[PDB]
């Protein structure tokens, strides 16, 4: 493995050849964002346990939440109004998700199985192969669907046939967190081995690899052009990675926040980057700028989840204390 | 607008039903097993089936046949790689390219026990060199099951096989997922939940467990006489103690109620006769080839922590339908007292 | 054999063209500057604008 040093040092010393100057220096002219202060809009009440994860649909008001008391409820978030509740075979749920068309939904975890619903509400496909559990899942459309396991692995499955049609192979700990590009030709996973990946989802080869300081990721997500992503680590740092550049512009953190980090998002533009932490708080954070620009504090519990709508107006939190809020 | 009002009624509809699962999960008790491997966590849940729920089918015999098939291979595959381990040699030439035979199979894929493959398993179970091995099994990790498949062959060889309950009882179930098994007693459900497959990182899901019912922690009495050769020969005994100390200690599991089972209490008395606790744990006072005064310092040892929190003991044979039931009668009163 | 195949591995994601990390920065900046306005979350909108604030669904 000489080779294998050559290589891990070409890989360094060409990402120093590039970094010519730092983000904070090119932004530092900018004008803050100020006190970012929203408020509570909502409260989705119903789950009887704690919340684990959320997905906005696409149309910006509707929402699957998935619990440990072993529903999935989608809500109508204007009107609060529920939908469906959807009784699990397993309630050990760790993730779910809202596909695009807003025909289905998924959701696992320690059975290390992917269900489908169909809305349009019976189990249709369980998608059996991954060897631990499912943390995080995202419809591409209705034939197809992307999933992170514990057990080390990624894998795209045609909903159709049940099989893994690519499965992404590399990383060396539990995968937690995996989010889309806007286009769906790539995605990246974060994982316990404090590396984000990401994958070309096609070819099923890993492109490129960054690393989080040897902490373990528990949350992805792109930035809006799809050139950029965040990462939420137990370590209770965020961080921006670009991908032209290919390393770590940013972190986010101050020394009096300890906890873990469950979940993060931009705002529809990026300039927001917003967390959700151990501590029951959702932190705003300025993407461009690193300064802490406002919190949501309205739970009694960690923070688990959280979500942004595709048009911009609201952020949702989910909760161990059992409630959804929605805020801006 | 009739659509709105719809909507508002599908919503309170919903609610109705949210509030009457609400109600019967009130109604539902978890009880959590944990235990190193092998110390009895799926046997105990298979009872539970057993005494509690549907118990086994012929139809349901019939979905353990390949396990059963798998549990053989597995057991000879691992005596095969301590003949290696320890250099015993096979009496038998024959042996050598049987053993690999055996070795080679993908036991994921057994579905059959073709003749060739019986008679590899036979004849190297009677080769004295893996008899010599079996006996050595102190030394390495063979299921308490292994000669019972084995010394049962040619009954599970015949055509025709049907698992028995007995044989149902001690197969391994391969998952790497969580085990739930739900029952109905009294007007309680039971939720027996299992994570001894999973080989992920508790870390990321123990906080899932929080506040639980029960915590039913298994310890298997016969590997007082075992070691981990990697962990500076620390004691299996104390090793199922430490982990048993984290459990107790842990800050959400302090509303739990702590049964604990100290299990395979029959092997106890079997080796006993032969293999000295002192030999394992010089302070023991008591008597040679006493499985009483044994089991009695074991469980001494094993509450002998450093909180006021009661520990609910048993001895157990898991495999012993009769004494599962009798334990487990005593220890529902526990639970239900406990929680109502 | 998993050694040949980590070294192909770090071949692939060597040989890639990067950018400075100032034009990559500048490039975010700029998005986030040309997308300011429709975000309701850093700007935000009036309450008649607003779902969540709208006495018509709440
Ligand atoms: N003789 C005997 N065998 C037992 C006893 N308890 C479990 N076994 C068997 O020992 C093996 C390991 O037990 P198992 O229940 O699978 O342990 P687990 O790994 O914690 O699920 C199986 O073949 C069981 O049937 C017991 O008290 N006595």
């Amino acid at each position: 493995r000489q080779e294998a040093e050559q290589l891990k040092n070409q890989i360094r010393d060409a990402r120093k050849a590039c970094a010519d100057a730092t983000l904070s220096q090119i932004t530092n002219n900018i004008d803050p964002v100020g006190r970012i202060q929203m408020r509570t809009r909502r409260t989705l009440r119903g789950h009887l346990a704690k919340i684990y994860a959320m997905h906005w649909g696409t149309d910006s008001r509707l929402l699957v939440s998935a619990s440990q008391d072993g529903k999935l409820i989608i809500w109508d978030s204007y009107t609060t109004n529920k939908v469906h509740a959807i009784p699990l075979r397993s309630s050990w749920v760790m993730t779910c998700a809202y596909a695009p068309s807003g025909n289905y939904v998924a959701c696992g975890g320690l059975d290390n199985i992917c269900s489908i619903y169909n809305l349009k509400v019976r189990v249709s496909r369980e998608l059996a192969g991954h060897t631990g559990y499912l943390s995080c899942c995202r419809f591409l459309d209705d034939n197809q669907i992307v999933t992170s396991s514990g057990d080390t692995t990624c894998a795209l499955w045609d909903i159709e046939t049940g099989q893994q049609t690519t499965t992404f192979t590399g990383h060396t700990g539990d995968v937690m967190s995996l989010s889309l590009a806007p286009d769906t030709r790539l995605f990246v996973s974060g994982a316990c081995d404090a590396s984000a990946k990401l994958w070309d989802v096609r070819e099923g080869m890993c492109r490129q690899t960054f690393t989080g300081h040897e902490s373990d990721i528990n949350a992805i997500c792109f930035f809006p052009n799809g050139n950029a992503f965040a990462t939420g680590s137990d370590d209770a740092t965020c961080r921006l990675f670009d991908l032209r550049a290919d390393q770590e512009l940013m972190t986010y953190s101050h020394d009096n926040i300890i906890c873990g980090i469950t979940s993060v998002s931009f705002s529809k533009s990026g300039r927001l980057l917003l967390a959700g932490y151990d501590d029951f708080n959702c932190n705003v954070w300025d993407a461009l700028k690193a300064d802490r620009a406002g919190v949501l504090a309205g739970h009694d519990n960690r923070v688990s989840c959280l979500g942004v709508t595709d048009d911009g107006m609201a952020v949702a939190t989910g909760s161990w204390d059992s409630f959804l809020k929605i805020w801006n | 607008s009739a659509e709105d009002k719809a909507a508002v009624e599908r919503s309170k509809m919903i609610d109705r039903n949210l509030r009457e699962d609400g109600e019967k999960a009130r109604r539902e008790l978890k009880l959590l097993l944990l235990g190193t491997g092998e110390s009895g966590k799926s046997t105990f849940i298979k009872q539970m089936r057993i005494i509690h729920g549907a118990g086994y089918s012929e139809e349901d015999k019939r979905g353990f046949t390949k396990l059963v098939y798998q549990n053989i291979f597995t057991a000879m595959q691992a005596m095969i790689r301590a003949m290696e381990t320890l250099k015993i040699l096979y009496k038998y030439e024959q042996n050598k390219a049987n053993a690999l035979l055996i070795r080679e199979v993908d036991v994921e894929k057994v579905t059959t026990f073709e003749h060739q493959y019986v008679s590899a398993i036979k004849t190297l179970w009677e080769d004295p060199g893996i008899q010599e091995c079996y006996d050595r099994r102190r030394e390495y990790q063979l299921s308490d099951s292994a000669k019972y498949y084995l010394t049962d062959v040619d009954r599970i060889a015949t055509l025709g096989y049907l698992p028995t309950q007995q044989d149902v009882l001690r197969v391994r179930v391969p998952t790497t997922g969580i085990i739930e098994y739900p029952f109905d007693l009294e007007n309680i459900i039971f939720r027996m939940v299992d994570v001894g497959g999973q080989r992920s990182e508790r870390r990321k899901w123990i906080h899932c467990f929080e506040n639980v019912t029960s915590i039913m922690f298994l310890v298997a009495l016969s590997e007082y006489d075992q070691v981990l050769v990697e962990s500076d020969n620390e004691n299996r005994m104390e090793e199922s103690k430490a982990l048993f100390r984290t459990i107790i200690t842990y800050p959400w599991f302090q509303n739990s109620s702590v049964i604990l089972f100290l299990n395979k209490k029959d092997l106890l008395e079997d080796k006993i006769l032969y293999s000295h606790l002192v030999d394992y744990f010089p302070e023991f006072d008591g008597p040679q080839r006493d499985a009483q005064a044994a089991r009695e310092f074991i469980l001494k040892m094993f509450v002998d922590l450093n909180s006021d929190k009661i520990i609910y003991s048993h001895f157990t044979c898991a495999t012993d339908t009769e004494n599962i039931r009798f334990v487990f009668a005593a220890v529902k009163d526990t639970i239900l007292q406990l929680n109502l | 054999a998993q050694a040949r195949k980590l070294v192909e591995q770090l071949k692939m994601e060597a040989n890639i063209d990067r950018i400075k990390v100032s034009k990559a920065a500048a490039d975010l900046m700029a998005y986030c500057e040309a997308h300011a306005k429709e975000d309701p979350l850093l700007t935000p909108v009036p309450a008649s604008e607003n779902p969540f604030r709208e006495k018509k669904f709440f």
